[PDB]
Formats: C-alpha cells, structure tokens, sequence
RNA sequence: AGGACCGAACCGACUAAUGUUGAAAAAUUAGCGGAUGACUUGUGGCUGGGGGUGAAAGGCCAAUCAAACCGGGAGAUAGCU
RNA sequence: GCUCGCCGGAAGACCAAGGGUUCCUGUCCAACGUUAAUCGGGGCAGGGUGAGUCGACCCCUAAGGCGAGGCCGAAAGGCG
RNA sequence: ACACAGGUGGUCAGGUAGAGAAUACCAAGGCGCUUGAGAGAACUCGGGUGAAGGAACUAGGCAAAAUGGUGCCGUAACUUCGGGAGAAGGCACGCUGAUAUGUAGGUGAGGUCCCUCGCGGAUGGAGCUGAAAUCAGUCGAAGAUACCAGCUGGCUGCAACU
RNA sequence: AAUUCCUUGUCGGGUAAGUUCCGACCUGCACGAAUGGCGUAAUGAUGGCCAGGCUGUCUCCACCCGAGACUCAGUGAAAU
RNA sequence: GCUCAACGGAUAAAAGGUACUCCGGGGAUAACAGGCUGAUACCGCCCAAGAGUUCAUAUCGACGGCGGUGUUUGGCACCUCGAUGUCGGCUCAUCACAUCCUGGGGCUGAAGUAGGUCCCAAGGGUAUGGCUGUUCGCCAUUUAAAGUGGUACGCGAGCUGGGUUUAGAACGUCGUGAGACAGUUCGGUCCCUAUCUGCCGUGGGCGCUGGAGAACUGAGGGGGGCUGCUCCUAGUACGAGAGGACCGGAGUGGACGCAUCACUGGUGUUCGGGUUGUCAUGCCAAUGGCACUGCCCGGUAGCUAAAUGCGGAAGAGAUAAGUGCUGAAAGCAUCUAAGCACGAAACUUGCCCCGAGAUGAGUUCUCCCUGACCCUUUAAGGGUCCUGAAGGAACGUUGAAGACGACGACGUUGAUAGGCCGGGUGUGUAAGCGCAGCGAUGCGUUGAGCUAACCGGUACUAAUGAACCGUGAGGCUUAACCU
C-alpha cells in the first residue's frame, strides 16, 4: 500500500540521466551581421535572418 | 425491434387486441425478432368462440416491423404497426381461419409456407 | 485521435477564444505590431486577413460587413479607402510572424505578429 | 373565517450529484415536507453536575455525558503490559 | 485607455454587533504575500475620524440583578 | 488556525418578462475570483443528443426523462356533506388592418351654466390610460414557442389530520 | 396476522411462473376487548401489490462539449 | 458450640444486568479459511440372495466386503487477538475428469428409426425469467450439454446494502426485572492519490565487431479448430409390417473471434435554415451577446451497430485406448520375445501473424571513406593540424501515428500546414431590386445565399544557406591451394 524501504541514492539517478529538456544544441548564422541564434528564433537582441528586428 | 414485454395486436382472426411477447428463444444471447423469426407469446384477451385461451403460451413469427425485409434484392420493404401470426407447434402452419393487413410471400419456411395459399392478393 | 478536428484548442474556452481573437485582430490594425504567443499568433492568420480580404470587393452592400463575424467599431470608418484599393487585391500574405522564444523566466513561447506597411 | 391548497423568504432535512490526507474534522450542488400556525426568529435575563432541562432519544448542557471542564487530595489502586 | 465577459433582490448601496489602524497616499520591495510584483490589512514615514438635536451621560424601567433594618445557614453564603 | 465556498442581525430598491421578494436578459453601480503556456488520451467528475422496443432494469420506476401556461368545456367511486377535484378526459393559442387613423371600463379638460369668485359648486365627455368583441386577410414542419412550469387510475395493512 | 410450528399453509382470482398481491378456510401450537375490540372519509417525509401514461433504468450502448488526468514551467505537503 | 459442606475456617451478615459500558490484557480463549483426518460422504469394484417370460452379470441388485478421492457430515487446534470485512448477485474466467455435447470402440432383451449403457481421451462446446436477499429448493419456458467437481467451498486497496447487524421501535412468546429469540416487520454508515513483484503499451543506454541503406532465411511461439433444426442424398439400407437411417451437401439459426462504412438509422456545439425572451447597434430594415448549443429542424467530413462481410483446407510426417501380420518362449495359442504394418474430432509440417539478445546474435544485395605531426615517469596516455564520405538527426510545415517519446508525409529540386479561386455533398431561394398587396406577406430575377473536413488548380504567406552528429579501407588465431 506505501512505501515501506527508501530509494537509494543510485535509484535517485537512474531517475535523472534523462533530465535535461535543453543540452543545448549548436546555434545559426545571421546574413548581414556577425552574430548568431537560436534554430528559428530571434535574439532578444532582434538579430535573424538579415532583418535585425524589433531590436531593444 | 419486438423485444421483451411488448403488447402487439394478432395476424390471425380470435386473438384480440392484445397479445405480450416474452423472450425469442432458438440459440444462445436471442434478443429482437426479424420477420419470420418464431417468438415465444402469451394471449390475454383472446376471443371465447376461438380455438386458444388466456395464460396458455405459443409460438408466433414476426409478419409486421419497421425493420422490414432485405434478403430478396438489399432494398427494405417496411410495415407500420408491430404484428405476429400464430403458429401450430406440432401440427404446423398458422392456426386460424382468416388473416388480417396485406401481408408477404418472404414467409417461405415449410412450416409456414402456407401463408400464401390463403385470401391475401400475395 | 480526435476524428476530424485539425483547429488547434489552446487555451480558455470557445467562447473567450472567440472574442479575445475578435478583440485582437481589430486592435492589430491601429497597433501595427502585437506582442503575444507563438500558438495564439498562428491561429490569428486565420481571422486578421480575412478582414483586411474584406476591403477587396467594392460595394454599397460590403459596408455592413465587420458586423455578425469579427466586430470592430472603428476600421469600419477607414479600411475600405486605406487598404481595399491595393493592399487587399492580394488577398492574404499581409502577416509577419516573429518567434521570439522565452518572454522572461518563465515558460511560454513568446511571439510578436505585424501587419507589412510596404508591398514593394 | 380557517392548527386549509399551490409556492419564495422563514423552519426542516425525505433524497440523489460530489466530497472522504475535503474548498470545509458535519460542507457544497440540484430536487423536496411545513409555510399565519401546537408558526418562526433577534436582544436581555433565570436554571449547574448526580445537578439542570426534554410533545421522551438514555437526547441536550463549549467535539466527551450510565453523568462536560479545572486546581487539590495524588506520585490513588493495577496477581498486568 | 479601449474592447469583451460576470454580478445586478447583488457580487450594487447605507449600518450595527465585533475587530482596533486595518481607512488615505508617499516610498522600499532585503524578509512576508502556494505566479510576476513597480502592487498588498507587508517593511518604513506622515495624515486621519470635530454634534445642544445620533447614542451614552442625563430622566424612567420589563424580566432580572444588587438588596439597609430584619430573617435563614456552623462560617462563607443565601432570603427579601 | 489558512487572502478557508462554512457562521453572522438591521437598512434601501429599478427596466422588460413574471401573480411574485421565484427566474431569464439588462440599467445604475461593482467586479475579472493574486500561477502561466499548450496537448486533445483512456479514465474520473459535470454537461448535450439519441432510433425501434419498454421496466424487460433492480430487492424495488431508485434514478432520469416526459408533462407543465391561460381561457372555454367536461368531471367517477368513496364520503363523516366539509371533501374527493387539478378527478378522468377534450378544444384553442403567432402576425396583419379595420370598425374607433384607440370601442367600452378607470382617469378627465378647453368649454357651458350657477353661487357666498374658490384647497368652489355642478355638467358635458376632447386629452391620457386602454380591454375585449366583430369582420377580413397572412406565415413556419412547429405560435404557451425561450426561461418559468402536474404522473394518473384501482386495492390492502398501519396512522384520525396539523 | 408485523402475531403462524408443518407453513414459501389450502383453495379461488391476479403471472409465462409469484417465499409477494386480493379474497375465502379455522385447526388462532401464542389476536381479543382502554393493557383496548371492530369501523369509514379528507390526509400522511408510510410497508406491500395490479393496470396504464412517460421514459437510456434496461435491450446495447453510440456520437457530441467542458473541468481534473496528460506536457513543460512557476511557488512547493502526508501516512510510511 | 455452625452442611462456617466453596469442607486449609476470605465478613457475623451479600443476588443479577451491560446492544450505553469503560479500563489492564488475550488465539492462555471462539465462528470462517490453509493444512492434518477420512469415521461420514461421493465415485467405481469384489461377493451375487433375487429381479429381468426363461435366464444372476442386455439392464439392475440384497446380506456383506474393498479400493480410489479430498468431497459433503464432523473432529485436532499447528498459522489470527498490533483484525486474511459477513451470504447470495454482477464482473471475470480457469483447472480437473469419476467425459455432460463433439470423437473412438462395444454389449444389448440392437431385426430398422429411436432406446438401454460400459471403456478410452481434456483439442473445441454447455439457459433465462417469477415470488424470494437468497445461488439454491419450487415453478414457467428453452439446450447439442444446460454434466459431476476444484479455485480463501473462486466475489469489497472491485461494486451494490437486500440477507447479516447493534443504537429508534413494534407483533408474538419467554425470563420477577434490567434482556432476550441465526423468530417476525418498518427503519438504520460502505474509507483508500500506489514502493516493489505481477501486468499492458512506450522512450533512452548497451550487445550483434569498418561505417551506412535494406530485404531474406527460421531456432521457436500463438491463431484456426464446436454445432441445434429441417430439406436433399433415401422409401435407398432393414423389417410380416408399420415406420425409416450412414458417407457428403444445402436451406435456416447460434456461440466465439476478426474486419469494414458501400448499405440504413442515430450522432455530428468548425455547415445551413426557422423561432421565443431581452440587452446592444440613435431608431427601423438587418445583424450580434446571453439565456441546457435558449428553443426547433436538416446534415457534410468521421465515428457506429440499432448495419454489412467472413471461419476451422488438401498433400507429406508421426501418435494412447482400439485395428494388427508373420511368430517363439509355452509343438498349440498368442500383436511381442526376434521382425514389421493401420490409426482419433487430437498433433508436427503445410496456411496466417510474431520471431536472429536464436550472446548459437544467420544470409545477401545496394552505397562510401585510401591522412599526418609534438611530448612522456610511454608497449600506454595527453595535445594539435589536414580532411570528413555514404548517411542519420536536430530545427521546421505537421499527420493516415499519438498521453509523452516513437513513427508516416513535405522543407522552395516544395502540394507538408495555412490561405485564395472554384467544384461537390449539405442546407433551402436569402440581405437587396421589381411588381402585387391596407399590411402581415407572396411571386419573378433565383436551383438564391452560405460552408468545414470531401475533390481540383495555385506557391499566395510560412518550412534559410548552413551549423550539428557520422571519419581516412577498419581486431585476433588456424587450414589448404597458387606464389
């Protein structure tokens, strides 16, 4: 009915070498400046594609 | 459908209005009755000059349902107002001395084959 | 599974879904740009351009459109001579999405959607 | 005219829908008898423990009742765990 | 600010009983506030409720309490 | 004990629908329930619609569904004469314009006439409010059109009912 | 019979069949006169039964729309 | 000088109740279950009075006896006082055989159709309702079987609350009484988010030895295997005679498993049309917001059974009981000893699906890459550079796949998703205009108008170049042949 014997602490990471939802994994180039980015998203600096958009 | 406690009027003349079907019988799981499948009735108000009488239970067959008859061609030919012909259990053939609506000839098993012989234009 | 549903359910119910998408494209036209998110913003295509579509037939009985689907009080007063004349004869395209990715620290994926000012 | 109908508040609690480490240690949702009468209810007062009160169930008296709570007798007594 | 929805015998509006700073608006966001926080009965500073006619006090008083002298009970306490 | 659906007395009241303090929609006024974005799975909890049979389901019509309004008709046995009674059962229902560009009932005046010229003393019946009837047309498959809103007959035991 | 041993009696009616329903039998192993006996209407949070109406309770499930379940992210309990 | 007699004298002097019980404890002590037992029991047999016209053994069986079983009736008390919740039902099967239906052989007092009835076998198959809590017993109606049994006498971290069952209470009866009846009647509570084994589906790591892409073998496993009634084969077989059958079929029904959306209804809150209430739009035409999708009616795409389709094979191999040949030991007799055959509804191959972690890891085809240097406390590590193929994945547009991953398309060498411009099924002729009409409204333009899944065209808008992973002919031993 409940626990009765604590998982142990191999247990513990057995549960956790799949963990990461991130790795992360290579960046893209831009087309006029020299930055890169994330696979089809926009910096937070507005950089993608050539267009250099929304820009802070 | 003509399932369990269903209260339907007689093909055959001295049944009266009512007659109540009482399970279908004939092989494992029988459930609804098709037309020319027997039945198993029991008659309530039959006539007093007839041959059969209150609480005895017969055998009678489907000859009017919404679900019709398919097997001649797959196009269904429909009758309104459930009804049932009464059936001789060792004798066989039908049991009275005249039938009532227009009826069918789909009614083709030799125990019953002699509904066509009858006063109907079919 | 779900049959032949291929509309994508997000978030909220139908009924909200219907007036926050009705709120929105009306609003995108006098906003230019709107921040929101990426699921949101690729089912607003859907509702945003047919009403800017609706400026490219020109009649005295196209007027009362905007009024039983996607009600707003105030483009039914410039859109027919603004963007019916020229913009509106290529009948859809006039949407830019930008995927953004994170909005801060927390998980939605965060999107911006504008209207194109210029065709050539 | 009414210890009368249908029917809210107002009184009850015959029920099902849920809850059951609950939203809540007695509640919620939807129906339902009583509904001007032996009706219902606010405020203040009086009744106390083997004592009170009850159109009466061994029911009610601060979650306990063949007898609610506390300080003291008190470190009561236990052929027993 | 706009547009949309929800309540509308209330989820609007005016008060008692009780609570005792919680109201009003200036600043911070270390700590507290089952999300962010620039906001909050939070941290911190200040401001706030004025009566001859409302109520008490004041004048009566139902149930009832307290109750001289006197009485009951060893006393305490009780009756009246 | 909790930014706890629980407990808690007084005071005021509206369009339209409604007999109503029920209930639907809404005004004044108030508020968006102090985690967010998606997926569209069984399963659990809550809702929607359903053919032809029908209580066969089940200890058992439990539960659920149907009915449900108003006017005009029609009304059994049993009975302590008071009841039973809503017995049971039937028929109808929107809209148009005309008589009257709104009839009669309620309300009621310019006017007319009188006297003690005034919170005056009569009278006529415009204005306001406005049934219902009569006649003739018209539409949907459906007119009580939404909310709201009846299971009935017939025995037996117990209990007089509140 | 809420009382019944044989007893779910016996028999007539009601069913397809009824340890139940209504009535009749007397042989009440143990009804019976205020310790109350017999008896009827409206009524009744009333036990049992017959017929109809109306029905997804069932035949037999089938499709439709939400919340929780599912995925990631936020702030993060319990018996054991 | 005490029936102080409970006698070794508890006080001179004392009975009951607990369903209102409380406390200290308990298998020291109880009902169920598992085991233990088998007197009892069920099942068969040895004996065979006597029955069966005659006749013991076709079919039965007395007075008595044995064996098998775990199996009823009843005992032991070894597992329960820190709890294996009470009877039946529903759900759900699964094992046995002393075989119920199916098969195989046989005696019959079996001439034939039926009937009576015993060995051999576990592949396939074996009813619902009424009163009643009752499964059951009784009954009604049905079977090829509704077989005789085991499963904690199969049912609660599975359900209902009717039996059982207190605290309200009554009827009958008993017990002064307080309580009492596995008598009777109304009424009377049903808690539970999983650690691991058991399971179902599904990711990631590792093995199969250069990398990559894929199709084939088949160690072994599972599925298939049943049948009522009638009609034909057949008035043929048999038998005075009446009557009346095998093989193998068909017609009509069923269990069970398996697959579809063409039929047909239903559903279909992404499509259309009508309509009640009320608020918004100045108001009206007309159209939204809310009212169970407010209400009412059709219905595409799709699901679905309330619809439609379908099944247990031949050849080859090998098998209890049974059918056996030639024949000895034991001149004969014998299926067995030497020697060798037949054969069941069962079963192996064959068919259909799985399957090389078959670590015994098998086969074969298609595709690709032909590289160096420094240091050392090194027969091994740590650094740098050249050059990365064939391919795979992420990242996307998403779906015939889906809880999440996985996986089927398509990423501009593009039809993958969305949209546009149409068609189709579906709905039903609108909002306008013209005329007629007191007007509601009708008719004509108009088969109007509207649309989502079905069907067509289209790159209109979006799926960027790359970047990333994947490396340079691939370890060790043996044999033969040519050299």
């Amino acid at each position: 009915a409940v626990q009765q014997n604590k998982p142990t602490r191999s247990k513990r990471g057995m549960r956790r070498s799949h963990d990461a939802l991130t790795a992360v994994t290579s960046l893209s180039v831009d087309k006029t400046s020299g930055e890169k980015h994330l696979r089809h998203h926009i910096t937070a600096d507005g950089y993608y594609r050539g267009r250099k958009v929304i820009a802070k | 459908m003509i399932q369990e406690q269903t209260m339907l009027n007689v093909a055959d003349n001295s049944g009266a209005r009512r007659v109540m079907c009482i399970k279908v019988l004939g092989g494992s799981h029988r459930r609804y009755a098709g037309v020319g499948d027997i039945i198993k009735i029991t008659i309530k108000e039959a006539i007093p000059r007839g041959k059969v009488k209150k609480g005895d239970v017969l055998k009678a067959v489907v000859v009017r349902t919404k679900k019709g008859v398919r097997r001649p061609d797959g196009s269904v030919i429909r009758f309104d107002g459930n009804a049932c012909v009464l059936l001789n259990n060792n004798s066989e053939q039908p049991i009275g001395t005249r039938i009532f609506g227009p009826v069918t000839r789909e009614l083709r098993s030799e125990k019953f084959m002699k509904i066509i012989s009858l006063a109907p234009e079919v | 599974m779900r049959h032949r549903k291929s509309g994508r359910q997000l978030n909220r119910n139908s009924s909200h879904r219907q007036a926050m998408f009705r709120n929105m494209a009306g609003s995108l036209v006098r906003h230019e740009i709107i921040k929101t998110t990426l699921p949101k913003a690729k089912e607003l295509r859907r509702v945003v351009e047919p009403l800017i579509t609706l400026a490219k037939t020109d009649s005295v009985a196209n007027r009362r459109l905007a009024f039983a689907r996607t009600r707003d009080n105030e483009i039914v007063a410039k859109l027919f001579n603004e963007l019916g004349p020229r913009f509106a004869s290529r009948a859809g395209g006039y949407t830019r999405i930008l995927k953004c990715g994170f909005r801060a620290g927390d998980n939605a994926p965060m999107a911006y959607i504008e209207l194109v000012d210029r065709s050539e």
